[PDB]
């Protein structure tokens, strides 16, 4: 019965509970944290992934994307527009410069509405999806190059590499930049570390009413809906929480703030936008629990080359009770999103 | 075969 509510829980691990992050997963969701879609893990103050970022000045943002909004009345859609390759520091100065630069504010709840009501104005440039890395190679924890989850088994046993996937992404921000409502890919998790700059806000739909949010974004943007099942994997949907407030769609908030890790559970929808220049670094993970929701994901049809994992490395190594039934197409499994991963029970023992 | 931030 954890995490009634299902709001979105902030874990303060000890550096001894921080080391294992498997284990750790398991332990926040023994906490009910996964019930929220989303979760903030404050890192011990002695952990540091990189002594400094003095020297990435000269770092290429090889498609850098102009963020383009149309809409009204808390629903847009965003377009994606890859500019010309840039460096950190002309990016830096373009977020920093009176065109671009954060507007000045009181209360966070001031800079929201500042959000809603001009985002569709002046459109600005995310340095997004750059492959690499801000850790350091000898950092043991937390370490998004190499988190140890059973993902790895994608390219274990096959070679696959999905390049933010199953490697990591850096995400250079500035204000107003956007990342609209989503899942992972595959129904995966994902793990967000602020590596500096101007805080990170996030909105998150829990995962038992995911299905909901669905059928009102296919009511809002019928046409869209009515071309791809899985729309809102195209990532272009952006839709206000006065909205959700308005059609009565469960949802949280979060600012993460430099220096904090945010984790995505498995079919939590989140949504959310930067407040001036700063860095993210993100990729996808798994635990046991994801493999049903990987066998259940809607994925994308209508766009060539889009994610998609084979499950059937997973089902045969941690459900082979289920192997041929799965295989025939007979698993009729319900999802029930309020249970914690099985690497849990150690915890509530 | 690779992740992205959205399209148009
Ligand atoms: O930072 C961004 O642009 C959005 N991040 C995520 O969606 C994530 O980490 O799952
Ligand atoms: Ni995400
Ligand atoms: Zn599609």
């Amino acid at each position: 019965t954890l995490n009634p509510s299902a709001r979105i829980m902030t874990f303060y691990p000890t550096m001894e509970e921080f080391r294992n992050f498997s284990r750790y997963i398991a332990y926040i969701e023994s906490q009910g944290a996964h019930r929220a879609g989303l979760a903030k893990v404050v890192p011990p103050k002695e952990w540091k992934p990189r002594a400094s970022y003095d020297d990435i000045d000269d770092l290429v943002i090889p498609a850098p994307i102009q963020q383009l909004v149309t809409g009204q009345s808390g629903l847009f859609t965003q377009y994606n527009i890859q500019k010309k390759a840039m460096t950190v520091r002309e990016f830096r100065k373009i977020a920093n410069s009176d065109k671009y630069c954060t507007p000045r504010y009181s209360e966070f709840e001031e800079l929201e509405r500042k959000y809603w009501k001009n985002l569709t104005f002046n459109p600005p440039i995310y340095g997004a999806d750059v492959n690499g890395t801000l850790y350091e190679k000898h950092v043991d924890e937390w370490n998004i190059g190499r988190l140890r989850t059973i993902l790895d088994l994608v390219e274990k046993e096959s070679g696959i590499t999905i390049e933010g996937v199953n490697t990591p992404y850096l995400y250079f921000g500035m204000w107003k930049t956007s990342f609209a409502w989503h899942t992972e890919d595959m129904d995966l998790y994902s793990i967000n570390y602020l590596h500096f700059g101007e805080p990170k806000s996030w909105y998150s739909v829990p995962p038992e009413h995911g299905k909901r949010l669905e059928r009102l974004a296919k009511g809002f943007f019928p046409g869209s809906a009515q071309s791809c099942e899985a729309f809102l994997r195209h990532k272009m949907t952006l839709i206000s929480p006065l909205m959700l407030k308005k059609y009565g769609i469960p949802f949280d908030k979060v600012t993460q703030e430099a220096g904090e890790f945010m984790i995505t559970f498995p079919y939590g929808y989140h949504a959310g936008f930067n407040h001036g220049f700063n860095c993210a670094e993100s990729t996808n993970f798994a635990t046991r629990r994801w493999i049903e929701y990987g066998k259940q994901a809607v994925l994308c049809s209508c766009r060539k080359d889009m994610v998609k994992i084979s499950m059937d490395v997973f089902v045969r190594k941690f459900q082979p009770e289920r192997y041929k039934l799965w295989k025939a197409g007979k698993d009729n499994t319900v999802i029930d999103h309020t249970l914690p991963t099985p690497e849990a029970a150690e915890f509530l023992k | 075969a690779r992740k992205s931030t959205g399209g148009k």
